[PDB]
């Protein structure tokens, strides 16, 4: 009945087409200015001095750059992790040369998915249900915090963060594995077992549902037309798909509780991407991966190479050739 | 390496570094005299072994040239080699170093 | 030439592992908990 | 293996035999007292003079023998014998400024300097070369 | 799908055109020239230290 | 010669034992042995340059980089407007189509 | 048969220091004549740097005189510690222990008058730390 | 002094009996209503022996 | 440049060629690197080979140490691309 | 904003504010500096700050039109001034009082942007400056002037985007190996973007004292500097640039 | 190192930080002995 | 307070674990010490220049 409560009951109303709740008062204007700067600086941004060595990199669609090469380039390394908005520049094109578009996208995108994560809580409150889909979105939000914010916090400049582009992510991965050895890190090792394991259990659980459907349908028409939406009964025998997979491996290697099965779908990729997002952030403070270089020695003391040395000859070759004229001293950030 | 090439007789300013910028001594974006190279991102460092060489406008080019007392070369050569860069099995290096030291900071 | 340290480090580890399931193993035996 | 650890003692070619214990004593003391600056014969803070078999021979006392390396850690000089680089390098003379040199004996300077000459005999291209031989 | 031939003609005909794709090609020649003496030892790649592509100062 | 697996290869010169003698180096400073240091001479035989031998150190490096491609040939490439990267044979295009269809 | 060892038996790969004790004498003497002369040598150097602070108080440039008390005189409290644990008697050691403590207290009050930009207050803390420096040197002999 | 050495060695012997037999005696169905100052005697001699080890460390 | 005829003098041989050679090319001769080759790269001999023996601010025992290796030095026309990185060169082991 | 007002500031209040590169004025007139013909002399602390970067561009380019210096905008940061360009002044040509270059931060690598979107980089330097002025007194007039050699922007060991360089680097477009496999008249000869030339050109300066002080604190005057820009190691033609800002110096008696 | 009276107990204080890992694993032993009720 | 006991029991057992492996020639950071730098910041045992006695 108040002049504010009539506004306060519109924001927290579930009658809208998209939910526009109190976390959506922050993520709608921040993502829309992380979209409007990303779309413009992918098409028509000028070349950006990323390294602070006065050699600009041209990553927008006007300057060549088919879309598996274009990127919103990160900031200048002379700027560093200094706060660089538009009003702290002498002009708007001087702001574009130092790569000001990268912190304007990535501080609004990170603040937008942090309030997407609260908005994913918020509709699970107004609809009256269990609220932990915000916890499952905390694995991509941390992983988008690890490559974009925490790796620029630990490693100095904002130029070490991931470029907003497709070929920039492949450049970010080769430079990372040169200096941090992420492939032999035991927490990235868990994350690819939650990425392959999560891709296994999607192809495993999604198979055993669709292979044990009860036929509420004809022969020639599509199978999906037999599940009327909002029905009460289950559309597949859980007891037959359990008796399938209890014959495949053995009887007690399979969940005939479908709630403990579906929790195991929400636990294996989400904990794995939680451990990847830690690993990139602990390698941001240079707690690197395992280093078994030159470990195997014979009785005379001659070095016998193992399989971690042939990784290292790759790791050294992408170490001397990344940042090919940005180094003046023999050790990399030591 | 500002010390070592000055001890080989270089004018350590007017370095003419490889990209055209300063190799040893450089200019900060706010206009201070800072160290050049990749270490220009860490230009806002206040450290007690170099702050006796900073004047009001950054690093003084006269105090660097003369009063560069050898306890600072002790602390620079120690802190360069004792960098926070390690491994999970405690190997000190730039992640491509052979193992002969157990040091993570 | 006897080591005398990892003898002492593992004879004290055997004391330590005989503490935690020496509370529970007597408590299972005596119906307490 | 490891039958010949026949490093030269001083000039004119008198040699010495190290023994197995003085080599495990040497490698464990070269590590964690030297090898944070000399990881495989390089010098990390002065890389154009290192622990090569060639570059140790081309000094004004040639340091390819153990008796000029015992005299090195007791009293260091520069690469041309003129100055005394002791306030920027750890030694027995400067063991007040460098606390790692405070406790080790003369008998394990022979073990440390036995390790500098053994390493080009078993790891010849890798010792003193940079990362190219890693 | 190694290279974009539109951008290799341009980067040879402009010595200030650079992208993350063009930085990704130089990282591949670091991998293929440093690992080759160790990965394929039957070929006997006896590359000296002056001819393999290093960057600057490291 | 560069093998088929590579795409860029350093132009190193070997004798009949495998040992290097000249390398046309990437780093000219403190290069221990180069094309003009050891002074290699090209003696062409057969073809268009039957008997043309020259010891000019800039012109030896030109036909040194080409001869790691296997054999030198004069190309007419103002006809199809050629771009300069090696294409693939119909032996290798058939096998891409047929081992992916199968 | 492989030569295997169980929890000791110091071969080339055994990571145990229950063997490998030191045999010879410690050839660094802990307080000899050569570095005690070097501690006297830096006391000639450090007294010239506190003498040099007076012209930078008059020039009112603070980051020189807040920096020149850390530039050469960083190894001053370490060398003043080594001189007072070198003397023989204990009742003369109290006289050197007290004015080393009255030096340190005087020195940082000059630093507190340096950050606050107090020219009239830093000139008395400079001269009080100066005569405490000369009171130190005839206390240690 | 080595008389301190056997004192703190007697502390680690007595606290090994204390850390096992205190939660056995509390969480039995009996043995707590009967033996409270069997624990507080053992806890008293443990806190007693620390004080005796404490000012003997000054000497 | 792409072609340079004086590349065999810059190290990896004898005949250092003092005008555009690096400071660490004098490491291969004993008694030569740290402070006696300070005055060979500073106030350099851009005249001839025997201009380096008539150079000043040397001790007379330093001038005799150059005389042991007089045939391991030439004088080339000074290229400006190598004079700039005469002291650092970006070349560490 | 003199020297004696600037040295009282702490580093914690100069850092970040853009005041650390501002070429400190003075406040003095009715003075002179006498330079004796026998005594030794040195300029020290010679801070030089430009303003209004202007690149000469053609407007007609056929006939009947000049090359008007179009005003640009600065593009890097506030990194552009020079600091501490000391050098000996006591040499005296049949009068003239010349000072040669000794050391200091001679150069500052900044880029400016023309109208049209093209960014020209240049190396604003005063390296090898030999500036003479008529007379023996210094103050309120007595314009110095001399030639400085700029070096090239990139050095010889600057690697390209494709790994080519002058001192280092590849000597062929190695990503186009079929163009290298031609034997006659097509063997990457189209590219002389490959042969990198470290070329060195010269620039002129002329500076007026415009104020003095008879004790120290020499000029806080103005300067006009004509100069070439970056040629990309001999790939594109350099433009002329005209800089006109404020320098400041200090003569000590040696 | 340790004080010279307590230097014999150096094998005792080498595994005493590992005891807070054992207190987490004691709760799984105590739950399994009662039968996870 | 059982759990507040095991926080203090870590601080008791780790600080005795740091000082058992002390080796006084090395600095604090070359041995992986994590609670002894917290006590040397408070000035217990630290001398001039950063060395501890
Ligand atoms: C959800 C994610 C949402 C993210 C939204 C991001 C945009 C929102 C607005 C900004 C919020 C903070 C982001 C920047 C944090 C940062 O740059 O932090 C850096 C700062 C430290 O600042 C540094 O401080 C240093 C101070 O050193 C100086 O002073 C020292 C002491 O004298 C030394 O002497 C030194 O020599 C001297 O240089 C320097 O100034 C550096 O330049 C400066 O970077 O940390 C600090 O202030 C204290 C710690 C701050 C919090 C850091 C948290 C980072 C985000 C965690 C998200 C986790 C997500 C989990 C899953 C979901
Ligand atoms: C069904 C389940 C199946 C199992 C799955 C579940 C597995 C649970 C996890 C087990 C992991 C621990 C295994 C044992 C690890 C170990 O033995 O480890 C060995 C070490 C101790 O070993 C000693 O390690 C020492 C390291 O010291 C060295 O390093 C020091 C510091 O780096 C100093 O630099 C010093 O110079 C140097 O001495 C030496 O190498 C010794 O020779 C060596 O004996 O144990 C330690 O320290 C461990 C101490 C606890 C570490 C606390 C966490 C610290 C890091 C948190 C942040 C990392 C986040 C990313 C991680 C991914
Ligand atoms: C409500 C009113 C909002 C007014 C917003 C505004 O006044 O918006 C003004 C800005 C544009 O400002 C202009 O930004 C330009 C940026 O130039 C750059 O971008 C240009 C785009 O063609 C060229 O490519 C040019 O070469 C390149 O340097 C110039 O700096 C101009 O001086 C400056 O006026 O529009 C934008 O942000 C677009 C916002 C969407
Ligand atoms: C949901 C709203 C929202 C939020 C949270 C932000 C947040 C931000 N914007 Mg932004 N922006 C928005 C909408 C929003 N924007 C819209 C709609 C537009 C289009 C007009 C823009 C256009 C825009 C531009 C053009 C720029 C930003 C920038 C920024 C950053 C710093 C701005 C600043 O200093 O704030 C000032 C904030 C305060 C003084 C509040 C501080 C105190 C409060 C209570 C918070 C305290 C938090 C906690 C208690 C600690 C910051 C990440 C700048 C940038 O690039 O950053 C890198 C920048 O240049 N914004
Ligand atoms: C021969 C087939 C085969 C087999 C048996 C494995 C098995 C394994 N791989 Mg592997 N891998 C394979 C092919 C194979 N891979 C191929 C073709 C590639 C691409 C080149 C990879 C790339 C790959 C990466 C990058 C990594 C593994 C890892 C692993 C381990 C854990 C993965 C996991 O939990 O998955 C999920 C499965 C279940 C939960 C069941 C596991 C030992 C990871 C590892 O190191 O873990 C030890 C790791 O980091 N693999
Ligand atoms: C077979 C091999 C293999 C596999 C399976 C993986 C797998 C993985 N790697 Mg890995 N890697 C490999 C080889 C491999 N790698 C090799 C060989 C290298 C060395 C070159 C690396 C180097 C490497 C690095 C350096 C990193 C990884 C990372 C990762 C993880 C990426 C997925 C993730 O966490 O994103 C999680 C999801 C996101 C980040 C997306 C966030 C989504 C946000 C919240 C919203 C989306 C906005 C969007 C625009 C909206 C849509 C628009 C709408 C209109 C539809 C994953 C575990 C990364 C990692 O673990 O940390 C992040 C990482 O940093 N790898
Ligand atoms: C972020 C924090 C989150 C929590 C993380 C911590 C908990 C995670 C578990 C990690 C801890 C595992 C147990 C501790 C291992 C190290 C102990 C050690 O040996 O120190 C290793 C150290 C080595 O001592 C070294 O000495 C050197 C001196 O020359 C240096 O001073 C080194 O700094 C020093 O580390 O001491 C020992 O050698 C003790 C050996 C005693 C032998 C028995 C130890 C048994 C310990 C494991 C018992 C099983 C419990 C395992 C966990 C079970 C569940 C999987
Ligand atoms: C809450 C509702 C707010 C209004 C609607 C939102 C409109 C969103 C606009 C699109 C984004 C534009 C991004 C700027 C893009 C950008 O970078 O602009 C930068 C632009 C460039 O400046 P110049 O480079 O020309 O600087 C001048 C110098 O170069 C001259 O030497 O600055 C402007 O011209 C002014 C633009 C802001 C003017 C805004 C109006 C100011 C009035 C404020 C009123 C406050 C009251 C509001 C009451 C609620
Ligand atoms: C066991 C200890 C050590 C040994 C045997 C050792 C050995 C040597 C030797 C023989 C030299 C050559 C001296 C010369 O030719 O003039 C040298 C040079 C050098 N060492 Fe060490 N070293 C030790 C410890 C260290 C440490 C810990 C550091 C790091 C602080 C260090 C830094 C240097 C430097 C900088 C040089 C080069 C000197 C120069 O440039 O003139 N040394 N070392
Ligand atoms: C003098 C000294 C010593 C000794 C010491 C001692 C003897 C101590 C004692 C100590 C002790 C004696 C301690 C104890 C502690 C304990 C604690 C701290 C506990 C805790 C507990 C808990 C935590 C529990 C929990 C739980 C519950 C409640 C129920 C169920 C579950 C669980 C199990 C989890 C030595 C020789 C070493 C050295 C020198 C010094
Ligand atoms: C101070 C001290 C002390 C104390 C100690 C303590 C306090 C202890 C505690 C505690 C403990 C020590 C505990 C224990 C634990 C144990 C163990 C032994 C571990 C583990 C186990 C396990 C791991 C198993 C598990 C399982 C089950 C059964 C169920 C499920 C499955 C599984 C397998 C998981 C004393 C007095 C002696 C003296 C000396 C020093
Ligand atoms: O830029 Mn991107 O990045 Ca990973 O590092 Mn540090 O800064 Mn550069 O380096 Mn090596
Ligand atoms: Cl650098
Ligand atoms: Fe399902």
């Amino acid at each position: 009945a108040s002049l504010w409560e009539r506004f306060c009951s519109w924001v927290t109303s579930t009658e809208n087409r998209l939910y526009i709740g109190w976390f959506g008062v922050l993520m709608i204007p921040t993502l829309l200015t992380a979209t409007s700067v990303f779309i413009i600086a992918f098409v028509a941004a000028p070349p950006v001095d990323i390294d602070g060595i006065r050699e600009p990199v041209a990553g927008s669609l006007l300057y060549g750059n088919n879309i598996i090469s274009g990127a919103v380039i990160p900031s200048s390394a002379a700027i560093g992790i200094h706060f660089y908005p538009i009003w702290e520049a002498a002009s708007l094109d001087e702001w574009l040369y130092n790569g000001g578009c990268y912190p304007l996208i990535v501080l609004h995108f990170l603040l937008g998915v942090a309030c997407y994560m609260g908005r994913e809580w918020e509709l699970s409150y107004r609809l009256g249900m269990r609220p932990w889909i915000a916890v499952a979105f905390s694995a991509p939000v941390a992983a988008a915090t690890a490559v974009f914010l925490i790796y620029p916090i630990g490693q100095g400049s904002f130029s070490d963060g991931m470029p907003l582009g497709i070929s920039g992510t492949f450049n970010f991965m080769i430079v990372f594995q040169a200096e941090h050895n992420i492939l032999m890190h035991p927490f990235h090792q868990l994350g690819v077992a939650g990425v392959f394991g999560g891709s296994l259990f999607s192809a495993m659980h999604g198979s055993l549902v669709t292979s044990s459907l009860i036929r509420e349908t004809t022969e020639n028409e599509s199978a999906n037309y037999g599940y009327k939406f909002g029905q009460e009964e289950e559309t597949y025998n859980i007891v037959a798909a359990h008796g399938y997979f209890g014959r495949l491996i053995f009887q007690y290697a399979s969940f005939n509780n479908s709630r403990s099965l579906h929790f195991f779908l929400g636990l294996w990729p989400v904990v794995g991407i939680w451990l990847t997002s830690i690993s990139v952030s602990t390698m941001a403070f240079n707690l690197n991966g395992f280093n078994f270089n030159q470990s195997v020695v014979d009785s005379q003391g001659r070095v016998i190479n193992t399989w971690a040395d042939i990784i290292n000859r790759a790791n050294l070759g992408m170490e001397v050739m990344h940042e090919r004229n940005a180094h003046n001293f023999p050790l990399d950030l030591a | 390496f500002l010390v070592r090439d000055q001890r080989l007789g270089a004018n350590v300013a007017s370095a003419q570094g490889p990209t055209g910028l300063g190799k040893y001594l450089m200019r900060s974006p706010s206009g201070e005299i800072i160290f050049g190279g990749e270490t220009m991102r860490f230009w806002d460092l206040r450290a007690p072994w170099l702050e006796p060489l900073r004047g009001p406008n950054g690093l003084d080019l006269n105090k660097i040239k003369n009063d560069i007392q050898p306890w600072q070369e002790r602390r620079a050569a120690e802190y360069m080699t004792h960098a926070p860069l390690g491994s999970l099995n405690s190997v000190g290096g730039v992640a491509t170093e052979i193992n002969s030291v157990n040091y993570v900071s | 030439m006897i080591n005398w340290q990892v003898i002492g480090q593992l004879v004290s580890l055997a004391i330590i592992v005989l503490v935690g399931p020496a509370v529970i193993f007597l408590l299972a035996f005596k119906k307490g908990n | 293996d490891d039958i010949t650890r026949t490093i030269p003692l001083e000039a004119s070619g008198t040699t010495i035999t190290l023994t197995p214990e003085q080599v495990k004593r040497g490698k464990r003391l070269f590590n964690s007292s030297c090898a944070i600056c000399h990881n495989g014969g390089i010098t990390k803070t002065n890389p154009n003079v290192g622990l090569d078999p060639e570059s140790l021979s081309l000094a004004t006392p040639p340091r390819d023998n153990v008796n000029s390396l015992i005299d090195y850690m007791k009293d260091p000089t520069s690469y041309d014998g003129s100055e005394s680089i002791a306030e920027i390098h750890p030694s027995i003379k400067s063991a007040d400024i460098f606390p790692k040199m405070r406790s080790l004996s003369d008998d394990d300077l022979f073990a440390i300097a036995g390790h500098i000459l053994i390493q080009p005999k078993v790891a010849s291209e890798k010792w003193g070369g940079g990362k190219i031989y890693y | 799908a190694y290279d974009f031939v539109s951008q290799e003609l341009r980067a040879a005909e402009d010595p200030e055109f650079e992208t993350f794709y063009t930085k990704n090609i130089l990282l591949n020649e670091g991998i293929r020239a440093w690992m080759a003496a160790q990965d394929q030892p039957h070929e006997n790649f006896i590359f000296p230290e002056e001819v393999l592509p290093r960057g600057n100062a490291l | 010669r560069m093998p088929a697996f590579f795409e860029t290869f350093p132009v190193i010169l070997v004798d009949q034992d495998g040992i290097i003698r000249a390398d046309i180096p990437f780093r000219r400073a403190e290069s221990k042995y180069s094309i003009e240091q050891v002074g290699v001479t090209i003696d062409f035989y057969g073809g268009k340059l039957n008997g043309q031998s020259f010891t000019d150190a800039p012109t030896v490096k030109k036909y040194a980089r080409k001869a790691q491609l296997g054999e030198v040939f004069e190309f007419d490439r103002t006809t199809l407007e050629s771009d300069g990267v090696f294409r693939s044979s119909p032996r290798g295009w058939y096998t891409f189509g047929h081992a992916n269809f199968a | 048969a492989p030569k295997q060892s169980f929890f000791g038996g110091s071969s080339a790969s055994s990571p145990f220091v229950y063997n490998m004790k030191q045999t010879g004498e410690i050839l660094y003497k802990p307080l000899n004549d050569e570095d005690l002369q070097f501690h006297k040598n830096v006391l000639e150097k450090s007294r010239g740097e506190l003498d040099r602070t007076s012209e930078q108080i008059a020039r009112k440039s603070w980051d020189d005189m807040r920096g020149v008390i850390r530039n050469q005189m960083y190894n001053m409290r370490h060398s003043q510690l080594r001189l007072i644990e070198s003397v023989e008697s204990a009742e003369k050691q109290k006289a050197a222990k007290k004015n080393y403590n009255d030096l340190k207290k005087s020195l940082e009050e000059m630093d507190l008058a340096a950050r606050n930009k107090k020219q009239e207050d830093a000139r008395k803390f400079r001269a009080s730390a100066l005569k405490a420096f000369d009171s130190f040197t005839t206390s240690v002999g | 002094v080595t008389a301190l050495q056997i004192l703190v060695f007697a502390l680690t012997i007595l606290s090994t009996i204390l850390v096992v037999s205190i939660p056995v005696i509390l969480a039995s169905p009996g043995q707590w209503e009967q033996s409270k100052n069997l624990v507080f005697t053992g806890a008293g001699v443990w806190s007693g022996l620390v004080i005796v080890t404490g000012l003997l460390n000054s000497f | 440049e792409m072609e340079y005829e004086g590349v065999m003098y810059l190290g990896g041989s004898d005949k250092i060629d003092v005008n555009n050679a690096n400071i660490r090319a004098y490491t291969k001769y004993p008694g030569m690197y740290p402070n006696i080759a300070r005055e060979i790269v500073k106030n350099g001999p851009f005249e001839s080979v025997d201009d380096v023996l008539k150079i000043e601010t040397l001790t007379a025992t330093q001038k005799s140490v150059v005389e042991k290796y007089k045939n391991n030095l030439i004088a080339l026309p000074s290229r400006p691309e190598y004079v700039i990185d005469k002291l650092n060169n970006g070349l560490y082991r | 904003f003199t020297e004696e007002d600037f040295r009282q500031l702490s580093y914690e209040q100069v850092k970040g504010t853009g005041l650390a590169n501002r070429c400190p004025e003075v406040d003095g007139t009715k003075g002179s500096i006498k330079i004796e013909k026998g005594k030794k002399y040195k300029i020290v602390d010679m801070c030089i700050e430009p303003k209004s970067f202007q690149v000469e561009d053609e407007v007609g380019k056929g006939k009947q039109a000049r090359k008007e210096f179009v005003d640009t905008k600065l593009m890097t940061r506030a990194t552009y001034t020079l600091t501490g360009i000391e050098g000996p002044l006591t040499v005296n040509a049949n009068g003239d009082l010349e000072f040669q270059e000794k050391d200091g931060i001679d150069y500052a690598a900044t880029t400016v942007q023309l109208p049209g979107g093209e960014r020209v980089p240049f190396l604003f330097t005063v390296k090898e400056l030999v500036a003479t002025a008529k007379g023996d007194s210094i103050g309120s007039g007595t314009e110095f002037g001399g030639e400085f050699t700029v070096p090239s922007y990139r050095t010889g060991l600057f690697l390209d985007p494709k790994g080519r360089g002058g001192v280092t680097g590849y000597d062929m477009a190695v990503a186009l190996p079929g163009m290298m496999a031609d034997g006659a008249e097509g063997q990457d000869e189209l590219f002389k973007e490959t042969n990198k030339v470290f070329q060195v050109t010269k620039g002129e300066i002329e500076m007026g004292v415009q104020k003095v002080d008879p004790s120290t604190n020499e000029i806080a005057g103005v300067f006009v500097s004509e100069q070439l820009t970056d040629t990309d190691m001999g790939a594109k033609a350099p433009k002329n640039i005209l800089l006109k800002g404020v320098f400041y110096a200090r003569i000590v008696e040696e | 190192a340790l004080p010279e009276a307590y230097s014999i107990f150096k094998p005792l204080v080498d595994i005493l930080p590992v005891i807070p890992v054992f207190f987490l694993l004691l709760a799984f032993v105590w739950q399994a002995a009662i039968g996870f009720r | 307070v059982a759990h507040a006991g095991i926080m203090v029991f870590w601080c008791g057992a780790m600080t005795l674990f740091e000082v058992a492996h002390f080796i006084p020639e090395k600095p604090l950071y070359e041995q992986g010490f994590i609670l002894l730098p917290h006590l040397a910041t408070l000035g217990w045992g630290v001398g001039p220049g950063g060395e501890i006695v």
